[PDB]
């Protein structure tokens, strides 16, 4: 039946997307250091299929790791625009989540969500590299639960 | 079944290129105390298929300032030439037994730079144009020594046909006769394939992604196809030239196994050097050759010009 | 008003406005824009959706955290509509489709679904329901879209007597399928106007104008029961409109008269596609109807919003379509297309 | 000599994991084939192994349960599937497993360790936990006027 | 005391210069560089098998905030507002009101995880060990609002991680 | 009882190496050149 065929196509495409999540080298602050430590041998992003890649044209997930300030927010929004779809935003740290320590400052965006649609909120100051890996795996399951071709079949 | 042979020289080559990415991300990662891709199935044997699927279903955006026509013709040029330059290789019996295989492969290798050229210029970017010019300089500098070293090495072959190399290295590897040139040749194979430590056309640290910066999804995967097919073909050519192997006319499978093993070892050394060095700085990789490689290779060219004559060892042309 | 619906703040993101609303079909064109305005003033939006949640991602960053809430709903399921409209002051109906899918015809998305929305909204106890139709809505129009829209308007009026009915003429914007349609028609050779397109008069209205009109109608205490007609300020001849569209895009213009039945065949051929149907018979028809002037119906100016002429807000839509050659030319380079006087 | 023993213990790898079928089960699920002493098991089904010979970091590990709280976890697993009592032992925060040293029991402690409830309709929605501050006048009902 | 890190003049004996020329022509330190990476590939990788293998922690680890309670069942919190008065990020909001029994307890105790800096200052300031930073750190959420913790959510965390938190405090209270 | 805190062992910790230990290895330049030239001569013959 057509539903089974589109189901299997959904599983294949979602598996590819979740098993080759290519992130972006967009570290901003101390939350980037853990972003490096999970790339360090101990946790090693590489075994999970995730390999760092600059040039947003060839990346899927943006881990906004660090404080997002007013002077940088236009750059972050523009760079998010460069990403071809599908795209995902993982927010690392309290600063990139809702403001963190400098939530009441004059030149800090009170949450990265106000600029891009954040897909996964990873809490911490900074989050432990295990916690960030957990957030990435949660995003992976999110991609696994996508129903693109199913919705197309029931257009 | 000539079509059968042509398809058998394309699909296996593409599969080998796909698994080259996995073996690179594993060998490199094990250099760096990591484990490399491990999750997808057993030992990551599905990563090439996974990212292959992603890159051909991810949205292939076209920049608003691009030049559409060349932006599209460049990936086709790159992949077509990378695949075509596999046909004259004397894997037991070459598919296309050309009388001038070396010159043909030199011509197509020189053409392959034009893919980089047109892709960089048509993308309308500062980084892309920078990378295109670095490619210009790198490939011209290294092409001069490529041609001279090929002449010097093949002076003992007697002609430019690739198959006779097997006859030439019947009793001894050619590397024992031209080990200096071989070193230089290896370095040239590192640079013409635009790999480390000469991978300045991409320059991930300083040029973000170089000439692939505006290349996304399918065209990017295709330029990667061209690059890795060129890597494997260059290592195969180096194995054919210097590290010859025994060839039983009745069982070509023995020569197939030996040749494949030598190509694998040479490629593994490519990934080895990729994960053990800093990166060159533009002019240095030029000043390395125009001031250290070119004079030495000229002297070795004169030496190998004279050598058959002084020892009465001029190889036959037929 | 309830103790939590009393307006508070200064109109910013984190300000209680009291416009708790449900916008059916928010995932598309004006559905996005309206939400933005609803998000800007600080109103809790109960945006329902049937598509993949990823497609609702651009819906996320226009409201203060906790304001925008997404829910799954199905058109042929009264329980879903009841769940989404149970706690809401206003229910804005923006459900529509320029084509007829296999599981949803024009009547389903313009009569049946609006009927269910209006009936369930009346049962729940909402105070305002803004239904959206087309200006050229007629029970005898050849295109099934406008005919279905007319019967849907009558049904919605019957079910919700005080429902505000807004009849926009033609929305042009960054994603409009009206200016981008003409711009994208460059691929298929020339632009094939029917009878050279010298008999059709179109009155396009800016998207921001329509969304602001919806917001004002919600805020206006007299929009109940009324039937507004949202139209642009000028009336363009169709040939002159395409002339302006291709001049602002600086693409070559190749007009080509085309017999009506041949264009119907072309529309069928494009309808065959099992994906986004670039052109339908309804589509090629509608571009040939003139915009029926309805002076009796109240307009945007009554709501207090001045229509923005297409010339000022045409560079936004067509700057993407220009090649690298005329990608930076200013807005005043191309002279306004001559307009037949209203 | 060590080559032969090395080839041999690769067969103890398949023998320990209940034969070939269990060998591919653990290989495809937990991506490892290494064996270890069964330190314990929790009420949810996760099996808890330890091997002190492994270097610090992989001396203890989990094979997650196939099913927990009405959710198939044969293929998808996460770090929140660890019950609180054993999370101490797993993360090398103590050398006392719950089997030997069981945590103190109290009435308010849960009896079913819910995993990360994000995504599922059992999410957490923030709301004000305080009552009203200003009351209303509640006008009288008699028309009077 | 200071040392000259790069003050070595190379010897100019014929042997020394021959060795330098050999290293230049026949790349020698380059071969050493290759050998080092060969030696480490043959070495054991350091990657752990997350989530089946977890990196080591300590009982002092700061993670998800949680409200504890006495063994009897009564909450430890008494709304003294020391934690709210000491939080560097002002992430705690407390509203207190005398309960029906008479004990002073928070009618609202909200901690904003999106604004918290996980310093642990609250757990030091608390005179009754009511608020603690739990051992949990894998509590990422798909939406922002789920990170705005209420009193009920914090009490649920306290009731869920109580087995771990009691042991962690038991193994660390003597240091404090 | 007595005070207990983290302390070095009674005899103190062992020595800690800090100096550079880059080992010296490989043949002399004369030997390397001789091996290269001999290989060239054998290949030539
Ligand atoms: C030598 C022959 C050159 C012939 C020629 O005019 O080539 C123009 C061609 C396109 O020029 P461009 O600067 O990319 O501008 C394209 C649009 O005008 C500007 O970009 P665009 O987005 O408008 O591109 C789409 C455009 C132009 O069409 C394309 O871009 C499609 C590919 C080129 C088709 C010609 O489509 C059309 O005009 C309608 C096509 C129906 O330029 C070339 O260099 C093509 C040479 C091909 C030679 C043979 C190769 C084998
Ligand atoms: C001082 O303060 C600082 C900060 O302070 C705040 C900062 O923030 C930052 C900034 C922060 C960062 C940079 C973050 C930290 C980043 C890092 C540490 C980087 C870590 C990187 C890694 C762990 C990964 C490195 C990558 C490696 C080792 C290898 C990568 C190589 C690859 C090959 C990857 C794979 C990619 C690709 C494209 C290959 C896949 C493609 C295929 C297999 C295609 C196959 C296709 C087929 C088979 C097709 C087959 C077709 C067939 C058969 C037929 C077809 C024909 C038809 C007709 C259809 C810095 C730097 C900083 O310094
Ligand atoms: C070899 C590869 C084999 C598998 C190829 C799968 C390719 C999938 C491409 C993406 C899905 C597109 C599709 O079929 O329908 C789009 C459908 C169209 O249905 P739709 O009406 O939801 O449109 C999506 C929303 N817009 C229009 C805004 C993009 O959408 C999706 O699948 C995503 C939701
Ligand atoms: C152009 C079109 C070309 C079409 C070619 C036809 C095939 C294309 C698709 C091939 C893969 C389809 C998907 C099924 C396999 C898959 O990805 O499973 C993922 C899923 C992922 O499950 P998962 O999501 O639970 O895995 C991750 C989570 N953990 C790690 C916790 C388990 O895994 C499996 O189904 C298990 C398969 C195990 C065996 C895999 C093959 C081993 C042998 C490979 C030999 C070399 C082949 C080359
Ligand atoms: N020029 C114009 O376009 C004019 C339009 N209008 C009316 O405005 C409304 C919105 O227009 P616009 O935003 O441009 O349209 P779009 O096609 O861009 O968006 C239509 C919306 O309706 C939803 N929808 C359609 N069919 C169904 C269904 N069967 N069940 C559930 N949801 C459904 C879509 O969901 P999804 O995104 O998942 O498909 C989407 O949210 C329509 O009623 C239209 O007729 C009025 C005057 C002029
Ligand atoms: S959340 Fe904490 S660790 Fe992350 S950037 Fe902000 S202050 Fe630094
Ligand atoms: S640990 Fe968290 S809640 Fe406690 S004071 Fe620090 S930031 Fe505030
Ligand atoms: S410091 Fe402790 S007792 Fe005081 S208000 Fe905070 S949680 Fe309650």
């Amino acid at each position: 039946r057509g539903e089974y065929v589109v189901a299997k196509l959904d599983d294949l495409v979602n598996w590819a997307r979740r098993s080759s999540l290519w992130p972006m080298t967009f570290g901003l602050a101390c939350c980037a250091v853990e972003m490096m430590h999970m790339a360090a041998p101990r946790y090693d992003m590489d075994r999970f299929g995730v390999v760092f890649r600059a040039s947003p044209r060839q990346s899927d997930v943006m881990i906004v790791a660090g404080t997002l300030t007013n002077k940088m927010a236009p750059a972050l929004r523009k760079v998010y625009d460069q990403m071809p779809e599908p795209r995902y935003v993982v927010s690392m740290g309290s600063c990139a989540n809702g403001g963190g320590y400098y939530h009441y400052s004059y030149s800090v965006v009170r949450g990265c969500d106000r600029i891009v649609p954040v897909d996964i909120y990873v809490p911490g100051c900074p989050p432990t590299a295990e916690a960030l890996l957990y957030g990435i795996l949660q995003l992976q399951r999110k991609i696994k639960r996508e129903k693109r071709l199913r919705i197309w079949y029931r257009r | 079944m000539f079509m059968i042979n042509i398809l058998s020289l394309i699909i296996p080559i593409l599969l080998a290129v796909a698994f080259l990415t996995l073996v690179e991300r594993k060998v490199l990662g094990y250099m760096q105390l990591r484990k490399g891709p491990n999750v997808v199935g057993p030992y990551g044997l599905l990563q090439p298929i996974a990212d292959a699927l992603k890159l051909v279903t991810k949205e292939p955006l076209r920049p608003g300032t691009s030049s559409i026509s060349m932006f599209i013709i460049a990936p086709i040029l790159g992949l077509s030439l990378a695949l075509t330059m596999w046909v004259p290789l004397p894997m037991p019996y070459p598919l296309i037994n050309m009388n001038l295989g070396v010159l043909f492969m030199l011509a197509m290798s020189s053409l392959a730079v034009y893919s980089i050229l047109w892709s960089g210029w048509a993308s309308n970017s500062k980084y892309a144009l920078i990378g295109a010019l670095r490619a210009v300089a790198q490939t011209i500098s290294y092409e001069v020594t490529l041609a001279i070293i090929l002449l010097s090495v093949l002076l003992m072959n007697g002609s430019y046909t690739l198959s006779t190399l097997i006859t030439t290295q019947e009793h001894i590897w050619m590397i024992f006769t031209s080990w200096p040139l071989a070193m230089m040749w290896f370095i040239s194979t590192l640079a013409e394939t635009n790999r480390a430590p000469f991978d300045l056309t991409e320059g991930e640290s300083e040029l973000v992604s170089g000439f692939n910066v505006e290349y996304a999804a399918g065209p990017f995967a295709m330029f990667f196809m061209a690059e890795y097919a060129n890597i494997i073909m260059m290592n195969a050519f180096t194995a054919i030239l210097f590290l010859g192997a025994s060839h039983d006319p009745h069982t070509p499978e023995l020569y197939t196994i030996n040749f494949v093993l030598k190509t694998l070892a040479l490629t593994i050394t490519f990934l080895w050097i990729r994960a053990s060095y800093p990166r060159f700085r533009y002019d240095q990789l030029m000043h390395l050759l125009w001031k250290s490689f070119l004079p030495l290779t000229l002297a070795l060219c004169m030496w190998h010009i004279s050598l058959p004559i002084m020892t009465a060892s001029i190889p036959p042309q037929s | 008003l309830h103790h939590a619906l009393i307006p508070h703040g200064k109109g910013g993101r984190s300000s209680v406005s009291g416009i708790v609303a449900t916008v059916f079909g928010a995932t598309g064109f004006l559905g996005r824009y309206v939400v933005n305005h609803l998000g800007r003033m600080g109103s809790q939006v109960i945006v329902p959706y049937r598509c993949e949640p990823y497609d609702t991602m651009h819906l996320r960053p226009m409201g203060d955290l906790g304001q925008i809430i997404f829910m799954e709903w199905n058109g042929k399921d009264k329980d879903s509509i009841r769940k989404v409209v149970e706690h809401s002051n206003v229910v804005i109906n923006l459900v529509g489709r320029e084509w007829e899918t296999k599981n949803f015809d024009f009547e389903d998305v313009f009569v049946k679904i609006p009927h269910a929305i209006a009936q369930v909204s009346k049962e729940a106890g909402v105070e305002k329901l803004i239904h959206i139709s087309h200006l050229n809505a007629d029970i005898k129009s050849p295109s099934r879209y406008l005919r279905s829209k007319a019967v849907g308007e009558k049904e919605v009026r019957a079910a919700f007597p005080e429902a505000t009915i807004i009849k926009p003429s033609d929305i042009f914007g960054r994603e409009d399928r009206f200016l981008n349609y003409f711009a994208s028609m460059r691929w298929f050779g020339g632009v094939p106007l029917i009878s050279l397109g010298k008999e059709t008069v179109k009155q396009p209205v800016y998207i921001v104008d329509v969304s602001k009109g919806i917001i004002n109608a919600i805020k206006d205490p007299d929009a109940k029961g009324k039937t507004f007609a949202f139209v642009g300020p000028n009336r363009y001849l169709l040939f002159d409109l395409v002339q302006y569209i291709f001049a602002v895009a600086y693409r070559p213009f190749l007009p080509y008269p085309l017999p009506h039945f041949a264009y119907r065949w072309v529309g069928r051929l494009f309808e065959v596609s099992p994906f986004e149907p670039w052109t339908t018979r309804d589509k090629v028809e509608r571009v040939h109807m003139s915009d029926m002037t309805l002076p009796h119906l109240p307009g945007l100016e009554d709501l207090g919003i001045q229509a923005t002429p297409l010339e000022l807000k045409a560079i936004e839509v067509l700057r993407r379509h220009r090649t690298y050659r005329w990608l930076t030319s200013e807005m005043e380079d191309v002279k306004p297309a001559k307009t037949v006087n209203i | 000599m060590e080559l032969v023993q090395v080839l041999r213990r690769g067969l103890q790898q398949v023998s320990g994991h209940g034969g070939l079928r269990g060998y591919l089960r653990v290989l495809f699920r937990a991506n490892d084939v290494r064996v270890g002493t069964l330190v314990g098991e929790d009420k949810y089904g996760n099996k808890y192994y330890e091997d002190n010979k492994q270097f610090f970091g992989r001396h203890r590990w989990v094979i997650y349960t196939t099913e927990m709280n009405g959710r198939d976890t044969f293929w998808d697993v996460d770090g929140s599937m660890v019950p609180p009592e054993w999370h101490r032992w797993l993360h090398c925060m103590t050398d006392d497993p719950p089997t030997t040293k069981p945590p103190t029991a109290r009435k308010y402690i849960w009896t079913n360790h819910k995993f990360n409830v994000s995504g599922t309709p059992q999410q957490y929605v923030p709301y004000s936990t305080t009552r009203k501050k200003i009351q209303e006048w509640v006008p009288p009902s008699t028309p009077y006027k | 005391t200071y040392k000259f890190v790069n003050m070595r003049e190379p010897s100019m004996d014929m042997k020394s210069v021959t060795d330098r020329a050999a290293q230049t022509l026949l790349w020698t330190e380059l071969v050493r560089g290759l050998g080092m990476t060969l030696s480490y590939l043959f070495r054991e990788p350091a990657t752990i098998n997350y989530p089946f293998e977890k990196g080591p922690l300590s009982p002092r680890f700061r993670g998800e905030h949680a409200l504890r309670r006495y063994p009897s069942g009564e909450e430890r919190c008494i709304a003294c507002k020391l934690c709210e008065a000491v939080c560097p990020a002002q992430a705690i909001t407390i509203e207190a009101e005398p309960r029906a029994d008479g004990s002073r307890r928070t009618t609202r105790y909200d901690i904003d995880m999106t604004k918290c800096i996980y310093c642990g200052f609250c757990q030091e300031a608390c005179p009754v060990d009511a608020i603690v930073e739990g051992p949990n750190f894998e509590f990422s959420t798909e939406t922002h609002e789920e990170l705005l913790y209420n009193k009920e959510k914090l009490l649920n965390n306290g009731d869920k991680w109580e087995a771990e938190i009691a042991a962690n405090i038991q193994a660390d209270y003597l240091y404090r | 009882s007595k005070v207990k805190q983290d302390m070095p062992p009674p005899g103190g910790y062992g020595p800690i190496d800090y100096k550079r230990n880059l080992p010296r290895r490989g043949l002399s330049g004369y030997s390397m050149f001789a091996v290269g030239i001999g290989t060239l001569l054998f290949g030539y013959w």
